[PDB]
RNA sequence: GUAACGGGGCUAAACCAUGCACCGAAGCUGCGGCAGCGACGCUUAUGCGUUGUUGGGUAGGGGAGCGUUCUGUAAGCCUG
RNA sequence: CCCGGCGAGGGGAGUGAAAAAGAACCUGAAACCGUGUACGUACAAGCAGUGGGAGCACGCUUAGGCGUGUGACUGCGUACC
């Protein structure tokens, strides 16, 4: 058989498609964009 | 590609002989200024530099505005303060009536080192057709 | 027998020469095909002749030709001004080749 | 008393513009294997015009 | 688990310092300066260059109000009559071409010229 | 590198070393001995040293003889300075830097 | 320190009135390209061909993604 | 073996797959400091770039106001947080 210049030939068994909107999301901590920090000018909430 | 407008580095030297021997002052400082900068274009570009050689014969001569001969000053300001401040008046032009006009003529410049070296073009003269050596040989 | 054509925003000075233009979606294909062309653009050089903005003309005032028509350019550039940030982006710019015969 | 802001090095450069330098290779020798500066020989060997005290 | 960030950190600069372009010093030296050193470059760009009209327009316009004043004329009367002429639409930009041959050129003034019906 | 005489350290920073070997680089070797044996200044520490060596490797293994040799180029980098301290008056207290530097000069000229 | 027109300079290059002409913005038009909304033909989970519209944005919300370390698919695959 | 103060340090010679592994010794980034070349620069003013753009050097691109380096003069323009 010709070995390469398949392009591939078979997928792996265990494959797990798209859920994602099962997950998703995951969420980027607050931390990224250039200027961040967010919440009020006072920051309120690490009072609770 | 497109294209640009041509103004390499030119050449278009001259002689053009301004007389201006009489009453074209103020606005005529305009066209000395103008034909410094290249106002017809035979092919210059404001950015360029080259003045177009022009040559005020007389300068010495000016109506002036309609009383700015007695009235307007120039003002100056040496540097070594002292607050001396100098100032003079126009019928007070009576020691070198060729700097006029060249002071007038400028500031209509493109101001900075192109419109700097481009003053020169014209070359001061205060007594009609004297010293014309500045360019004796070739004219307009 | 020199250059006057017009399209996207007007631009002719060559003659045998080329010049890039917008896309001429309509058809550009590798070969020129079918390509219209105007005296009718104001072009007041021509030959000799003067030929004043927009003569005459109807129907054959002249044509082109077509060189590759292809290639997509860079020019991508950034900007988040002062504005506190956002933006950055890239932006490139399909052209068409294009040469240009019988003016 | 204290630097507003770094200076350049097209500053310091600018600066060291006085490096200086002698060795203006101007008569060594009369009479020896071309030593002695400008004025006298190699001392305890040297000499102006004629060995002085001590020569070879 | 792990981060080191590092290899991805240099990398992360090395593109600013790599579009350093030759500034000055610092400029083009450092890493925190190399930034900024956009404003004027890169922030200003994406939006300066299509701020470029004028230099250009003021300069074509120039040409025309130029060259036109063979016979005197004035510029605001040229692309006039050349307006309500024939379908002389494009007369734009053709300015410092007009340079380029004025026998060619110098003609389309008298088309305008005819501003008379 | 023919024959290629560096030094390494010498004990006495590079901007103060840099300033003998200017006006002594290119050409001469012969002239360069005698620029460095009469111009006063440590500076020429190791200097009239390594043109020694740099002579003498070109001469021990190579051709070359008196008239030959110019020194083609010659350049000090910076080294591994040492690091110890000054008292100061009051508790303050300073670092000293011992700074050094490395000679290093070529004759590959002929 | 001219310094109470930006400067020059202007007796009209000032003021009133009328008219026309041009210049003039990232506004509008034209050409190409992108993404969200509806339309209309193809054409179907559909995606597309044209098309009317929208796309400044801080706090803040929403939605998509790039890259890193570590685990499985890995005694696989790449590798002197 | 050689210069050197029986120094330091180094040049050769040799071992090594390598000494672009020499003991400061795997890979050796950045900051900062030089030597060489190319272009610019000693009547020119300011966030130092961007937009136009002459010239010079390279390749000349093996034909075309082309790619790289540099950028006289010129419109703009007061860093980031
Ligand atoms: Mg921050
Ligand atoms: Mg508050
Ligand atoms: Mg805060
Ligand atoms: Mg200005
Ligand atoms: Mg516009
Ligand atoms: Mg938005
Ligand atoms: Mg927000
Ligand atoms: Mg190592
Ligand atoms: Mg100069
Ligand atoms: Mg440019």
């Amino acid at each position: 058989m010709r070995l390469n210049t398949l392009s591939p030939a078979e997928g792996s068994k265990k494959a797990g498609k798209r859920l994602g909107r099962g997950i998703g999301s995951g969420l980027g901590k607050t931390g990224g964009r250039g200027h961040k920090g967010q919440k009020s000018r006072s920051g309120g909430g690490v009072r609770r | 590609m497109k294209t640009f407008t041509a103004k390499p580095e030119t050449v278009k030297r001259d002689w053009y002989v301004v007389d201006a021997t009489g009453k074209t002052l103020g606005r005529l400082a305009t066209e000395l200024a103008r034909r410094l900068r290249g106002k017809h274009k035979a092919e210059y570009t404001p950015h360029v530099d080259t003045g177009d050689y022009i040559i005020v014969l007389n300068a010495d001569k000016v109506a002036v505005t309609g009383n700015k001969r007695t009235d307007k000053v120039y003002y100056h300001h040496t540097g070594h303060i002292g607050g001396i401040k100098q100032a003079t008046f126009e019928e007070m032009i009576a020691r070198r009536p060729e700097r006029v006009i060249e002071i007038a003529v400028k500031g209509m410049l493109p101001k900075g080192p192109l419109g700097r070296a481009m003053f020169r073009k014209l070359k001061v003269y205060a007594g009609n057709e004297h010293n014309h050596a500045a360019q004796q040989p070739q004219v307009l | 027998m020199y250059a006057v054509f017009q399209s996207g925003g007007k631009q002719h000075r060559v003659s045998e020469g080329q010049t890039v233009r917008l896309e001429k979606l309509d058809i550009a294909t590798g070969e020129t095909v079918e390509f219209a062309e105007v005296l009718m653009i104001a072009n007041g050089e021509e030959v000799k002749i003067g030929v004043p903005f927009v003569d005459g003309g109807v129907i054959k005032a002249e044509v082109v030709a077509h060189g590759r028509g292809e290639k997509v350019k860079i020019v991508k550039f950034r900007r988040r001004k002062h504005y506190r940030k956002q933006q950055g982006h890239r932006q490139w710019f399909t052209d068409v080749k294009i040469t240009g015969i019988s003016a | 008393a204290v630097q507003q802001n770094k200076p350049t090095r097209s500053k310091r450069g600018m600066r060291r513009s006085h490096d200086a330098l002698t060795a203006v290779t101007s008569l060594s020798v009369d009479k020896t294997s071309g030593e002695k500066h400008l004025r006298h020989h190699i001392t305890a060997d040297g000499y102006y015009r004629g060995r002085k005290v001590i020569a070879k | 688990a792990r981060v080191k960030r590092g290899v991805i950190a240099r990398a992360r600069h090395k593109k600013i310092l790599k579009q350093a372009k030759g500034y000055y010093g610092a400029r083009s030296r450092v890493y925190r300066v190399a930034f900024q050193a956009v404003i004027k470059a890169g922030q200003y760009a994406y939006r300066d260059r299509r701020q470029r009209k004028r230099q250009f327009r003021q300069l074509w316009i120039a040409r025309i109000n130029a060259a036109a004043r063979q016979n005197g004329i004035s510029y605001s009367k040229f692309i006039n009559g050349l307006k309500k002429a024939s379908v002389e639409i494009d007369r734009k930009i053709l300015a410092d071409i007009a340079v380029f041959d004025k026998v060619a050129f110098t003609a389309l003034v008298e088309k305008a010229k005819a501003a008379l019906a | 590198m023919e024959t290629i005489a560096k030094h390494r350290h010498a004990r006495s920073s590079a901007q103060k070393v840099r300033l003998v070997a200017d006006l002594i680089r290119g050409k001469k070797v012969s002239q360069a001995l005698d620029i460095l044996t009469y111009t006063n200044k440590k500076a020429a520490v190791l200097v009239k040293k390594v043109l020694e060596s740099a002579i003498a490797n070109a001469e021990h293994n190579d051709g070359a003889d008196i008239d030959d040799l110019k020194v083609t180029k010659i350049f000090v980098d910076e080294g591994p300075s040492m690091k110890r301290i000054m008292p100061r008056a009051k508790g303050r207290a300073d670092r000293i830097l011992k700074r050094t530097s490395h000679i290093t000069v070529v004759v590959s000229d002929r």
